[PDB]
Order: structure tokens, then C-alpha cells, then sequence
């Protein structure tokens, strides 16, 4: 039928586009977007472009899903946003971009991490200071009771330990 | 050594495949993620394929890849999973439930293509039948433990021991000590451990478009004990 038709080749374009924002094609993924796909597919586990984007470090995509209705706030079977990736791979202009256009900064995984617990676990510092500025929540506690300040000293962290104890 | 380092330098895919029998009952689970081994992240998700599984889900978690813990800058040298990768390794457990039956796995860890596949062999014996783990009496969720790796200088693996406690619907805690020993598959030199300790921690998920018996694991997994 030329439902069924319509709704393959969809499908067809969303995988396209899955792939091509995953490879780092932003020619490629302006000329799917032009085309009709969409922009909120997502794989069998939910990972959406933007997720991809934001893991992979790639700005000029995740600027050009952004204007297109992409939803900044979703989550995988894991419960990770495209923030919780971003901090974690340490793209600073990626969780810039993100908290401009109104990123949650207090949203939970599965184990109760936020940006900023991954931030800390990872050890970027840069990352840490933007977070706070938008108001991160420094006494945050996972499912097992860690806080932000506590993996970053566990974690052989120094000066995000003392930057988490002047935020107290 | 490097070369296994280098290796892990990304989002790798994991593929593990599991079949055993325990008690007579026959089950095979296959399960399929992603590794990131510079924070040592893991995202999995896995599935029986046979029906409904003889065994609680937690009690496999500990069955179904130590290559992807992370070590910080001042502990690269002693990283024996990274330096032993591109043939893999070998893992033998015993797992010893208290006042239960006890679990033997042996394990195969390669790298095959761009994936890194986990093959698993089981054998459960002794189990009650009106028991937490037969009787299908554990609840779903996961701890944090530390597992302390040693070496042995002789087979060129390393040796670990620790404790699971799982959690039964009772509030009752039960005591799963696991004995762990790794081999190493190829003939290369490899790096040595001291002695030290793994962090952990897991949370256990559940997939609602799924109508099978699924798992989804979220896992972070860290190195400690020595001081530089």
C-alpha cells in the first residue's frame, strides 16, 4: 500500500540520518533534514541524533538539530540526556550551547548522577565552573549516597575539590 | 601493552554470549551495549531468547568485562586486562551463594572484529528448591562493592576475591563469595598488577517495549588503592 510504502521509507530516512549525525556528515544531515526526516527518531534503545551529536563532539550539528525542534531534554533506556554525554565526553561549547538553550542541569540518570556528578568523575574543570554558573546543585546524592565533591576526591581530583569546596 | 591501551580509545561495542544449565534447567542469555574505558562506562542490555529464566536477574550480573575500568593517569602500569586485550583472556569463577547452591563459570574475553566478545560457560549445583535463588525470591537491584585483584607470579594472570550481597524481599541480605582467577590467552608480555581495588556501580533497569525477559544495566567501574 502507499502507507505502509510511506511509512518505510520514513524509516528509511530516519536511519539515514541516525547514521549520518553519528559519522559527523553535517552536509549530509542538512540535506535528510531538507528532505522530510525526523528529527526526534530514535533507535531501539531511544538514542536520538542530538545524543550522538553531543557524544561525538559535534557543534555545528547539534546547532543545526537544535533549530529544527530536536528535544533537548530525552532520555535513553539509561536515562542519559545529550548534557549527561556532553559533560562526560568534556565538550565545553557542546554544554554551553545546551545551557543557553535550556538544558535541565539537575536531570538523573539511572544511578541519580548529574552533570555536574559526571562532570567531577570525569575531571574537567572547565566543565564544573559552566555548570555552576547556570546553578547546578552542589549537594546532589546518587542512589548510594555519593556527592559531587566526594568523587572528585576519591577520584584523585584536586582543584575540583577545592572549586566544590568553595561552592560548598 | 600499548597496544591494548590504544585500543580503548573509544565507544566500543560489547557482544556477550552466556548458556548453562542449573539444576537441570537450560538457559542461554545474549546481551549487546556499549563500552567507553576512559570513564569506564557500560551500557548493556540483555535477553534469554529461551522463555523465562530459572534464576533471578542480579545473581547473573556479576557473570555477564573488567577491560573497561577506568585507571587514572598515575595507575597505567598496572592495568593487566588493557595490555592482555587484542587475544583476550581467560576468567574462571567460583561462586559460592551461603547456605545455597554454588555457581562455576568459565569465561573467554577476545576481541573479534571491531567488537569485544565475553563467551560464558555455567554450571549451577546444589540449589534448594524452596530457596531466594530457585524460588525466585531476590529483588531487582544492585549494590556497590569493591573487589580487591592481586597478582600471582607464576601463571601470569592475576587472583581476586570480594562478597555480593543481594538484597531479599524479606530484608534479609545474602552473602554470594566470589573466587576469580584471569589467564592469559596469548604469548605476549604483559603488565602485572600490585595489589589494588575496583570501585563499582550498577543500577538495574527495565525496558518497557520489550516482551521478552530483559535486562538493562548502567555500570561505572573505577581503580584505587595505590597512592603517586
Amino acid at each position: 500500500m502507499h502507507a505502509l510504502i510511506s511509512n518505510k521509507r520514513k524509516e528509511e530516512l530516519d536511519k539515514k540520518l541516525l547514521e549520518a549525525a553519528r559519522a559527523g556528515y553535517d552536509d549530509q544531515v542538512a540535506a535528510l533534514l531538507a528532505k522530510g526526516a525526523d528529527v526526534n527518531a530514535a533507535d531501539d534503545v531511544g538514542v536520538t541524533p542530538l545524543h550522538l551529536a553531543a557524544q561525538r563532539g559535534h557543534l555545528e550539528i547539534v546547532e543545526v538539530l537544535l533549530k529544527r525542534g530536536a528535544d533537548i531534554n530525552a532520555a535513553d533506556l539509561w536515562g542519559q540526556t545529550p548534557l549527561h554525554l556532553a559533560a562526560t565526553a568534556g565538550h565545553l561549547e557542546i554544554v554551553e550551547l545546551l545551557l543557553r538553550w535550556g538544558a535541565d542541569v539537575n536531570a538523573r540518570d539511572n544511578i541519580g548522577h548529574t552533570p555536574l556528578h559526571l562532570a567531577a568523575w570525569a575531571g574537567h574543570l572547565e566543565i564544573v565552573e559552566v555548570l555552576l554558573k547556570y546553578g547546578a546543585d552542589v549537594n546532589a546524592q546518587d542512589k548510594f549516597g555519593k556527592t559531587p565533591f566526594d568523587l572528585a576526591i576519591d577520584n584523585g581530583n584536586e582543584d575540583i575539590a577545592e572549586v566544590l569546596q568553595k561552592a560548598a | 601493552m600499548s597496544k591494548g591501551e590504544e585500543l580503548f580509545t573509544g565507544v566500543v561495542p560489547i557482544l556477550v554470549e552466556l548458556d548453562g544449565d542449573v539444576n537441570g534447567h537450560k538457559f542461554s542469555v545474549r546481551g549487546e551495549g556499549e563500552g567507553d574505558a576512559t570513564n569506564g562506562k557500560l551500557t548493556l542490555k540483555f535477553i534469554c531468547t529461551t522463555g523465562k529464566l530459572p534464576v533471578p536477574w542480579p545473581t547473573l550480573v556479576t557473570t555477564l568485562v573488567q577491560c573497561f575500568s577506568r585507571y587514572p593517569d598515575h595507575m597505567k602500569r598496572h592495568d593487566f586486562f588493557k595490555s592482555a586485550m587484542p587475544e583476550g583472556y581467560v576468567q574462571e569463577r567460583t561462586i559460592s551463594f551461603k547456605d545455597d547452591g554454588t555457581y562455576k563459570t568459565r569465561a573467554e574475553v577476545k576481541f573479534e572484529g571491531d567488537t569485544l566478545v565475553n563467551r560464558i560457560e555455567l554450571k549451577g549445583i546444589d540449589f534448594k528448591e524452596d530457596g531466594n535463588i530457585l524460588g525466585h525470591k531476590l529483588e531487582y537491584n544492585f549494590n556497590s562493592h569493591n573487589v580487591y585483584i592481586t597478582a600471582d607470579k607464576q601463571k601470569n594472570g592475576i587472583k581476586a576475591n570480594f562478597k555480593i550481597r543481594h538484597n531479599v524481599e524479606d530484608g534479609s541480605v545474602q552473602l554470594a563469595d566470589h573466587y576469580q582467577q584471569n589467564t592469559p590467552i596469548g604469548d605476549g608480555p604483559v603488565l602485572l598488577p600490585d595489589n589494588h581495588y575496583l570501585s563499582t556501580q550498577s543500577a538495574l533497569s527495565k525496558d518497557p517495549n520489550e516482551k521478552r525477559d530483559h535486562m538493562v544495566l548502567l555500570e561505572f567501574v573505577t581503580a584505587a588503592g595505590i597512592t603517586h
